[PDB]
């Protein structure tokens, strides 16, 4: 989470590889973060 | 009795109150009822044989001059011999207020086709042919608007169910999309609503 | 007792404008058949509107032979518009069974239907 | 017998039909038609398919919601057929290929193919098992390709007899090959007949039993020479083993039970013929 | 608790398990029958029974306008527990 | 109350007219849209790295139809037919039968994911809130058929979280 | 913002609006999330000791609609007055 | 004036002669119908008001705010409509007796 | 204006665009609806209903619902009184059964009759 | 692709004969649907007929009912309602004004005032909770009322939106070929509007001095000050003026709505026709009983046929309701301003060519969903 770009380039996330077998170095998908950091990551909150 | 009350007024009411008791004054010819509602915009139930007279008295005649045409459709009420009722309804553009013209006929007996006096009448009346069945005396064109070209059947009536009689779907045998007699999934499980005790004793008809 | 007709004083104007109507549907089909680029000959769809013209046979009230005279005046506009495709003209034909004939023994074994 | 499977109401759009069908092959011409007849009928339908998922993808829709169900296979172990067949009805078998590949020959698929399934089948203890095969595809000579069908016959014969091997005459359609062959560019006695007599005549077979244990042979209802046949193709219209079979022979069989015996109504050439022949000048020789 | 149903697929919570005969088994072929892991019938076994000496007590569900609303259920039965409708957890009485 | 445009006249003087005239043969506020797109083609732009980023929402956002249960406790429905008696589409399909324990329960609870106009009816009608209005939008279902949810399908559907629907809840069960 | 002042001075020049106060887009403009928890008032009932439904019941108020008859007189009256001819109003008018 | 307000409009000179000359003509149609009508009782009244506000009134902005129906042409525009209803109401005798009853348990709204 | 007329039924059954298989296949039925005797409410009454007959609805064998090839199980319509219903069901043209309505009965109640001196009305408890 | 219809032009070559607007392609039935279901289910449909206007329908709707149901909203209810009608008019006139850019040409202004319309898809999330056909009204008071936190963003907002659509001014209007493009396309006579029906926007650009707002408050927007545009040519690029300053207007409205909002109440004093609040709905009997047969049977409604009409941004929005002593309504109607713009397409797009027929289906907005009834 940055605080220098503006309202939209707030947070964002790496993941990593084969987290269930998946060789997702490339084309990563959705459905990754777990529920607590789509509270954190949808700016549903202002808290981590 | 005062807050959070919709508020009405006598004001609007007494005048269209005395202008409907004058129309039906100074036309006795084919006023039937001249019913005004507690929010004040007027209904006139009409005979259908001088439709056109009506319009043209209402399109002008200087003590109030109402030049717009609005809707009209002959609302689908069954159990009456006369089933269907075309009210047309008109805006003023000096006066604001509300007037229908609710005149009443049945399905065969043809209304006399207002666009003689209305410009932008033609697709409503169109549109009237094709969903309701209500014909025309010297029109110039009834093509069907807002249906499929091989519909038929006025399925806006309360002789039409809820689906129709055709299903699309492609075949590759015949090579083309054809109508096949309806195959439903779902039961639309009617939800019955209409519980007893009669909320609006006001509204009772009187019965036998 | 006193109703307005639609344009007719007797069943003869009637029968005027559904023959009249009818030569013009007959004279109607080459052209159609041969610009919609169909497949069914030219005596099946004949036959066919014939036979949906006398499947009304039964009618005697000159408004209502009048009114079915206005629906195929209106359906031989769209015919004669290139409006309407392959899709409804096949949708006059009926290709699509649907085989149950009136056997009661067919409609024994594909039960529920009388 | 166990609920859902008996038929209820009409056909079509996720009807409850009385039938089952597991269809094997499917992605060419005559499996095509015959799962949009099912679906018109309003049955399920068991497919699998070795090819790509784009082939059965876009031949998805043909059913409805149910209707329809996908699953893979190769053409060499018993063990993805049995899955295939773990709770089928009935069951039929299309297969058929122009040339040979690496992989396989006429033989051995048209053998090591029907072997496995009408075994499983046998084994699955199954129902109306149809098997479908060429006219005059003698034991004797003059054709590789016929005669390893001629194999797969008697195979089929051989193995659960209880079975229907169908056989056509040069069936025509709208994804023909032959004609195809003919279009875009010797005596020869042929009668073919349009592909849905063959199909109608497959369902009926399909939702008639006692049916198990006789073979079929459709016939053209014409009868002429294949040489008129390319005088009207392009009178309108302005491999080796392939050929060879075109130029054969197509003659009659009429001792094993064909068309009337089925009851249905054989549809003539020139209706289909103007049908396909896009993209009046009628011959109709017709000898005898 | 899931059993194993005889053809060898995982038994529901709701008694609809299969025959030897269906074919939404042949249906279910290569792909996951989502069931569930989860079995409330033996998580109220799981939870214990509070002992509350008064007469007629409350329920609410651990939150005021969370969960389901005041019910008040009765205790005057010696041994037939005090059951909520919507809790359906059950109450004893020390008297 | 009216308050119209249009109605000024050029001016007649040489000053006004000849400047027009430039205006018309000179190209001078074209050019001057020129200056205006590129005034905003030296911006840094408002786009989002989308598989990294993702954009704003609302707590009351209404997605999944997910189901909860209780603190340790049973599941959370009743089988009391509300949402079945307000779902605009009817897509809400509830069979229901008690088990043997007294606790009511269901036997098939079905909601049409192709028919769901996605209200907020069938959780503001919910009395517990047991099928709740989802957090999160990432349905893109290959087949037709895996659209059709099942009551096992929501209960594993709820088993995967709770709390991202408690957060929303805990801050929007003030406001209703 | 966040950027050098010369092509902020290339983005007055080319429009005169002063970007670097107003651009649009906000990086802590943003009256931020998790608002303190809300409480509520009722509006003008629920007071106690008065509100009768009786009193606030406008669905029974609902007459019939009125009926008039056809199932040297100061007349020929208007249905409302005379609509004034409006103004130009003074928030920059034209001309 | 010059350029007025509505679009489709241009204004003439004197609205005053010829709209004088237009009611002359109202009065004799309206002439052309029996006295008990009480639609040309009606007409009759409301056009001499209007034509009592005509007689004396020399300027233009003056009449079109003193006599409604602002500002000019629509008040001529409404002469000649009412002179259009006036030739088509020698036609089809409005103020006749009724024509034939409806079956009158029709309107019954709630049914 | 007094015109042609001639006097027989109507022929609305060819133009409202149902097949002859649903007219002659399917009969309606015209009634009164009952009171829902749970309840005590006579405001369901002063209804004549017209309805049809139901036909199979099979199981969704996928999803376990009420399929049905029915277009015409799903109508109801309100009148006034027997002659409108009749009326309708010869316009529109398939039969029709109607059925007798059956109003309540008039029962004379007394509390001292309910509460006398020699008779065997006699409650006992209240 | 030449919304979508089919047109079928007689002409002779670049100067036409005639035209046959084919519509009704986009028919769903929703008169039938709401023939068969109840009013809280039918307002869904009165949200999305028309979808550009997602909130002034629901309000056209919501009054219908509480016109005819003696109901006087709550104060703070007809603020937000007025607010929300403001927002609604402001995203349905940038969105008709983009896609007439963009049919003509005109790149990157279209996208401009979408990322403009983003912000707006932001707010109406972050006040309902969906992105599109927010429900949100209910007959009987605004229901859901907005949370803490925003109308000072709204503020801002609304400061850097006038700049931008001064900017817009900037880009575009006076632009050369563009008012080349628009003078000699559109014109209606005053008459010809009349007896033509059009409605709104078309009566704006186009003679006489009209606004449903101004003649009938139906609401506090008498008490907010404003002034409308009136065209007077009508010659469609003073039609687009027209547009833009109603635009304007509407911030201006917005500005006096910040300015002067009461903090009073969600709903009406009804439990008996708004769904009252959980702690009362919850731990209360007759707010649990009136909730169930509420959300049951429906809420009960006397009979009558009535009718109104709001300005919508396409014009006079009329809905005619027919309504028996029930809880569901008899027969619902739509009078829509597209569809009567579209009426007199013969007489606009007489004497030009198809491009000037492209044009004039882009300068008179629609949908083609609500034209549809
Ligand atoms: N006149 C005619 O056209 C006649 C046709 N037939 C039969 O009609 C059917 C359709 O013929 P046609 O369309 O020309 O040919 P196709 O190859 O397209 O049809 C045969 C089907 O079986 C599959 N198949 C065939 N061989 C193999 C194999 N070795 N491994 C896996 N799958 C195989 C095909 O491909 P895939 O595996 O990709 O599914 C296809 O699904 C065939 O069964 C053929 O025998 C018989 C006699 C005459
Ligand atoms: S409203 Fe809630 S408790 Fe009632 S049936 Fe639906 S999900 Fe179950
Ligand atoms: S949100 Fe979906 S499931 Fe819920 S009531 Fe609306 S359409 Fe039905
Ligand atoms: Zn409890």
């Amino acid at each position: 989470e940055d605080n220098k770009q503006f309202f939209g380039r707030h947070r964002w996330v790496i993941y990593t590889t084969e987290m269930n077998g998946k060789n997702t170095f490339w084309d990563v998908d959705g459905s990754m973060v777990p529920p607590e950091w789509h509270r954190w990551l949808h700016c549903m909150t202002d808290d981590p | 009795t005062r807050p959070t009350v919709r508020p009405r007024n006598d004001v609007a009411h007494k005048q269209l109150s005395a202008f409907g008791e004058y129309v039906a004054e100074i036309l006795p010819k084919y006023v039937q009822q001249v019913q005004v509602s507690c929010f004040s915009e007027l209904e006139i139930c009409i005979h259908p044989d001088g439709v056109i007279p009506v319009l043209t008295f209402l399109r002008d005649h200087s003590n109030a001059q109402f030049k717009s045409l609005a809707d009209l459709t002959a609302v689908d009420i069954p159990t009456r011999q006369n089933r269907f009722e075309i009210v047309y309804n008109l805006l003023s553009l000096r006066f604001n207020s509300r007037i229908r013209v609710k005149t009443y006929t049945d399905e065969l007996t043809p209304v006399e086709s207002s666009v003689s006096v209305y410009k932008a009448a033609n697709w409503y009346e169109r549109e009237i042919w094709d969903m309701f069945g209500v014909f025309f005396a010297n029109h110039p064109d009834l093509r069907r608007i807002l249906t499929d070209y091989g519909f038929e059947g006025h399925p806006f009536r309360k002789d039409f169910p809820l689906s129709g009689y055709v299903e699309l779907r492609y075949d590759d045998e015949v090579k083309r999309v054809v109508a096949e007699p309806v195959e439903l999934a779902q039961e639309f499980r009617k939800f019955d609503l209409n519980s007893p005790w009669e909320a609006f004793p006001a509204y009772r008809q009187p019965p036998e | 007792t006193s109703v307005k007709p639609i344009f007719s004083r007797d069943m003869n104007e009637a029968k005027r404008r559904v023959r009249e109507l009818y030569r013009a549907w007959y004279r109607e089909v080459p052209n159609t058949v041969h610009l919609f680029q169909l497949d069914i000959s030219v005596k099946q769809g004949r036959d066919k509107v014939r036979e949906m013209f006398k499947k009304n046979a039964h009618v005697t009230d000159p408004r209502v032979v009048d009114l079915l005279v206005i629906k195929g005046k209106m359906e031989l506009e769209e015919t004669i518009n290139v409006w309407k495709q392959r899709t409804h003209v096949m949708r006059f034909f009926h290709e699509t069974e649907a085989p149950r004939p009136k056997d009661f023994l067919s409609k024994f074994y594909v039960g529920h239907d009388p | 017998l166990h609920h859902a499977v008996i038929p209820h109401g009409k056909g079509g759009r996720s009807s409850v039909s009385g039938i089952v069908a597991t269809v094997f092959g499917a992605t060419g011409f005559l499996g095509r038609y015959l799962v949009n007849h099912l679906g018109r009928m309003g049955s399920q339908v068991i497919v699998p398919y070795r090819c790509e998922p784009y082939d059965t993808m876009h031949l998805r829709p043909m059913g409805d919601l149910g209707q329809i169900i996908f699953m893979d296979w190769n053409g060499r172990d018993k063990d993805s057929i049995r899955r295939a067949v773990e709770h089928s009805n009935v069951v039929i078998n299309l297969v058929g290929r122009e040339w040979e590949t690496k992989n396989f020959d006429f033989e051995d698929v048209f053998v090591k193919i029907p072997q496995a399934i009408a075994q499983v089948s046998k084994e699955a203890g199954v129902e109306k098992f149809i098997h479908i095969s060429h006219l005059n595809a003698d034991i004797k000579s003059s054709s590789k390709y016929l005669r390893n069908k001629a194999v797969g016959e008697k195979e089929v014969r051989e193995t659960f007899p209880e079975a229907t091997i169908i056989k056509p005459a040069d069936i025509f359609g709208r994804e023909d090959r032959f004609l195809n062959y003919f279009a875009n560019i010797k005596k020869t006695v042929k009668q073919p007949v349009y592909i849905v007599d063959v199909t109608k005549g497959i369902i009926n077979a399909i939702k008639d039993p006692d049916a198990r244990g006789k073979t079929f042979a459709f016939v053209g209802p014409n009868r002429y020479l294949l040489f008129d046949l390319v005088q009207y193709v392009f009178a309108v219209a302005h491999t080796r083993d392939k050929v060879e079979r075109i130029h054969t022979t197509d003659r009659t069989l009429p001792h094993l039970p064909g068309l009337e015996d089925l009851g249905v109504q054989a549809t003539p050439l020139e209706l289909k013929a103007i049908e396909v022949l896009r993209r009046s000048e009628i011959e109709d020789v017709q000898p005898a | 608790g899931v059993r194993t149903s005889p053809t060898g697929e995982k038994v529901t919570h709701t008694g609809q398990v299969y025959d030897d005969e269906d074919y939404r088994r042949v249906r279910f072929v290569g792909r996951q029958k989502e069931v569930n892991e989860n079995f409330a019938i033996d998580l109220i076994a799981e939870q214990p029974v509070s002992q509350v000496g008064s007469r007629v007590i409350s329920c609410d569900g651990g939150g005021g306008a969370l969960g389901h609303p005041r019910v008040y259920i009765n205790l005057d039965k010696e041994t037939k527990t005090g059951t909520c409708g919507y809790c359906g957890l059950q109450f004893r009485q020390q008297h | 109350t009216y308050k119209y445009v249009n109605l000024r006249e050029p001016s007649m003087d040489m000053k006004s007219v000849t400047d027009r005239a430039a205006q018309t043969l000179l190209w001078t506020e074209l050019i001057r849209g020129l200056g205006m797109t590129l005034s905003y083609l030296f911006r840094e732009p408002a786009t989002i790295n989308y598989p990294f980023e993702k954009g704003p929402l609302s707590p009351r956002f209404r997605g999944e139809h997910a189901l909860r249960r209780y603190p340790s406790g049973e599941e959370r429905c009743i089988a009391c037919k509300l949402c079945e008696a307000v779902c605009p589409a009817q897509a809400i399909t509830i069979e229901a039968e008690p088990r043997a324990d007294g606790s009511r329960r269901t036997t098939r609870y079905d909601i049409d994911m192709t028919k769901c106009i996605y209200c907020g009816f069938c959780q503001e009608a919910c009395p517990v809130d047991a099928i709740v209005e989802g957090p999160n939008f990432e349905f893109s279902t290959e087949t037709h058929e895996e659209l059709l949810y099942n009551k096992e399908k929501l209960l594993n559907n709820g088993d995967k979280w709770e709390a991202e629907i408690a957060a929303n809840i805990q801050a929007d069960y003030l406001y209703r | 913002a966040s950027a050098t002042r010369l092509i902020q001075g290339l983005r007055n020049w080319a429009s005169g609006r002063d970007l670097q106060a107003k651009l649009q887009l906000r990086y802590q403009e943003i009256s931020k999330r998790t608002q303190p928890p809300p409480k509520l008032p009722v509006g003008p009932s629920h007071r106690l000791s008065n509100n009768y439904y009786c009193a606030r019941d406008g669905r029974r108020e609902a007459m019939p609609p009125s009926i008039v008859m056809s199932s040297s007189e100061k007349k020929a009256v208007s249905p409302a007055p005379p609509i004034k001819r409006w103004e130009l109003s003074q928030d920059e008018p034209y001309l | 004036k010059k350029t007025t307000g509505l679009v489709g409009l241009a204004v003439c000179e004197t609205p005053h002669e010829r709209l004088k000359i237009l009611y002359t003509k109202i009065l004799d149609v309206l002439g052309h119908i029996p006295k008990n009508a009480a639609y040309r009782k009606y007409t009759e009244q409301i056009t001499n008001e209007k034509l009592s506000i005509v007689k004396a009134e020399p300027d233009v902005k003056k009449l079109e705010e003193q006599l409604q129906g602002g500002q000019i042409e629509e008040v001529i525009l409404q002469a000649e409509n009412e002179l259009s209803l006036a030739r088509k109401m020698i036609q089809w005798k409005p103020w006749e007796p009724l024509v034939e009853e409806p079956p009158a348990s029709q309107w019954k709204w709630p049914i | 204006t007094q015109l042609i007329t001639v006097d027989e039924k109507l022929d609305i059954t060819t133009l409202t665009g149902v097949p002859e298989e649903h007219i002659k296949t399917r009969k309606a039925r015209i009634f009164v609806p009952a009171r829902n005797n749970m309840q005590s409410g006579v405001n369901n009454t002063k209804k004549w209903k017209m309805e049809f007959d139901t036909r199979e609805r099979w199981e969704n064998p996928l999803m376990g619902w009420a399929s049905t090839a029915d277009p015409l199980s799903n109508l109801v319509l309100t009148f006034s009184t027997k002659e409108d219903a009749i009326a309708f069901a010869e316009k529109n043209g398939w039969s029709y059964d109607v059925e007798e309505r059956k109003v309540p009965k008039p029962k004379s109640k007394s509390y001292g009759a309910n509460f006398s001196w020699n008779k065997r009305t006699r409650v006992s408890t209240k | 692709h030449p919304g979508v219809l089919r047109l079928v032009m007689e002409l002779s070559g670049e100067m036409v004969r005639k035209c046959d607007p084919h519509i009704g392609l986009l028919h769903r039935g929703t008169e039938k649907l709401i023939e068969y279901k109840t009013y809280l289910q039918a307002l869904p449909y009165f949200d999305r007929l028309d979808y550009v206007s997602m909130m002034c329908n629901e309000q056209a709707y919501s009054l219908a009912v509480e016109k005819l149901l003696n109901i006087q909203p709550p104060p703070r209810a007809q603020w937000i309602r007025v607010l929300f009608g403001e927002i609604t008019r402001l995203l349905n006139h940038i969105m008709a004004v983009t896609t007439h850019a963009l049919d003509i040409g005109a790149m990157t202004p279209f996208f401009w005032m979408f990322e403009e319309r983003e912000k707006m898809f932001e707010f109406y999330e972050r006040v309902s909770g969906a992105r599109m056909h927010a429900a949100y009204v209910r007959p009987g008071g605004v229901h859901q009322d907005l949370p803490l936190g925003l109308m000072d963003d709204i503020y801002e907002f609304s400061k850097n939106f006038s700049l931008r659509i001064d900017e817009l001014e900037e880009m575009l209007t006076n632009n050369r070929i563009w008012r080349n493009r628009t003078v000699d396309i559109g014109v209606v006579t005053a008459e010809d509007a009349l007896n033509y029906g059009f409605s709104g926007v078309m009566l704006r650009g186009s003679g006489i001095q009209w606004d449903l707002r101004k003649t009938q408050p139906y609401d506090v927007y008498d008490q907010v000050e404003f002034d409308v545009p009136i065209g007077s040519r009508g010659d469609c690029y003073d039609r687009y003026l027209c547009r833009v300053e109603e635009m304007r207007q509407s911030i201006r409205i917005i500005s006096q709505c910040l300015n002067k909002m009461p903090p009073g109440e969600i709903k009406v004093d009804d439990a008996k026709v708004s769904p009252p609040k959980r702690a009362e709905m919850k731990t209360s009997m007759e707010s649990l009983i009136h909730h169930f047969k509420l959300y049951t049977e429906g809420y009960q409604v006397p009979p009558g046929a009535t009718y109104t009409a709001i300005e919508a941004p396409k014009g006079e929005f009329g809905v005619y309701l027919v309504s028996d002593g029930s809880s569901r309504p008899y027969r619902c109607k739509i009078k829509a301003p597209g569809f009567a713009h579209l009426a007199g397409l013969d007489k606009m797009s007489k004497g030009h060519m198809l491009a000037d027929v492209v044009a004039i289906i882009g300068t008179q907005d629609i949908v083609f969903g609500e034209v549809d009834r």
